[PDB]
């Protein structure tokens, strides 16, 4: 997260870190046995870390659980990043408590202008690299589809939305992928891609979770 | 591993993952952190393929 602030320990209790010997992506806990992340974060050997604040210090609220299944959307396109969504099943159920809690799925899509909360342990610099210990947060608005397509002509599908800023300085960044965009108590987005981070005229692009409710439900029911 | 100014480094991916990859940059392998699918996941596998 570039241009954001410290969320505060366990204040984003649905935020998870995906770890394969190091933090590589985020995710969002949607029930005691399932995490939503980005399909482009797929790799072998994922451990889900729940209840984290400082990902480099054991603070006592962590739950460390292996990913038993990591299921990309079958129509994920690795070139266009369309359908950039993945479901991870936990080998054992998370123990839900005040610090480890699920986030509600949307019933409907969010509208332009809604201010959402975007979070992660990604890079805090738009040039060069600075990875934080503690979880960072950014308040950012959903942009109109036409503004999103103005920024990224030919690149925005119906399964994507832009959120953030056009004048630079505030965005998600590398290491934030897969993590949450939460609007009105609902998981509306997944950190996906953008032209760098926090660049003028290039807001972040997010997977539009409201389009995938049926897929998520059916995937969970069948796996 | 020092990469000289002006050298062509790996193209940064648009996705927002932070993978750790090792790429051969001239004589030596250097670590890259970000949306990188190329190079190698293990330093030693890069090193035995560097230079190339
Ligand atoms: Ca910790
Ligand atoms: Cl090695």
């Amino acid at each position: 997260i570039v241009g954001g602030y410290t969320c505060g320990a366990n204040t984003v209790p649905y935020q998870v870190s995906l770890n394969s010997g190091y933090h590589f992506c985020g995710g969002s806990l949607i029930n005691s046995q399932w995490v939503v992340s980005a399909a482009h974060c797929y790799k072998s050997g994922i451990q889900v870390r729940l209840g984290e604040d400082n990902i480099n210090v054991v603070e006592g609220n962590e739950q460390f659980i292996s990913a038993s299944k990591s299921i990309v959307h079958p129509s994920y396109n690795s070139n266009t990043l369309n359908n950039d969504i993945m479901l991870i099943k936990l080998k054992s159920a998370a123990s839900l408590n005040s610090r480890v809690a699920s986030i509600s799925l949307p019933t409907s899509c969010a509208s332009a202008g809604t201010q959402c909360l975007i979070s992660g342990w990604g890079n805090t610099k738009s040039s060069g690299t600075s990875y934080p210990d503690v979880l960072k947060c950014l308040k950012a608005p959903i942009l109109s589809d036409s503004s999103c397509k103005s920024a990224y002509p030919g690149q925005i599908t119906s399964n994507m939305f832009c959120a953030g800023y056009l004048e630079g300085g505030k965005d998600s960044c590398q290491g934030d992928s897969g993590g949450p965009v939460v609007c009105s108590g609902k998981l509306q987005g997944i950190v996906s891609w953008g032209s760098g981070c926090a660049q003028k005229n290039k807001p972040g692009v997010y997977t539009k979770v409201c389009n995938y409710v049926s897929w998520i439900k059916q995937t969970i029911a069948s796996n | 591993c020092t990469v000289p100014i002006g050298w062509s480094e790996p193209v940064k991916g648009l996705c927002k993952a932070r993978f750790t990859r090792y790429y051969c940059m001239g004589n030596c392998c250097k670590v890259y952190e970000g949306c990188y699918t190329g190079g190698y996941s293990r330093m030693g596998e890069c090193a035995r393929n560097c230079p190339a």
